[PDB]
């Protein structure tokens, strides 16, 4: 398991904990 | 910045939570 968060990967996670 | 922690580097949740908006 990747734990980096890179590229639209990481726009998801801000979009999923911050809910926008 | 957000990059460097999170996509260099392993962030946790509350280090991305302090880039929401």
């Amino acid at each position: 398991v990747n734990q980096h968060l890179c590229g639209s990967h990481l726009v998801e996670a801000l979009y999923l904990v911050c809910g926008e | 910045g957000i990059v460097e922690q999170c996509c260099t580097s392993i962030c946790s949740l509350y280090q991305l939570e302090n880039y929401c908006n």
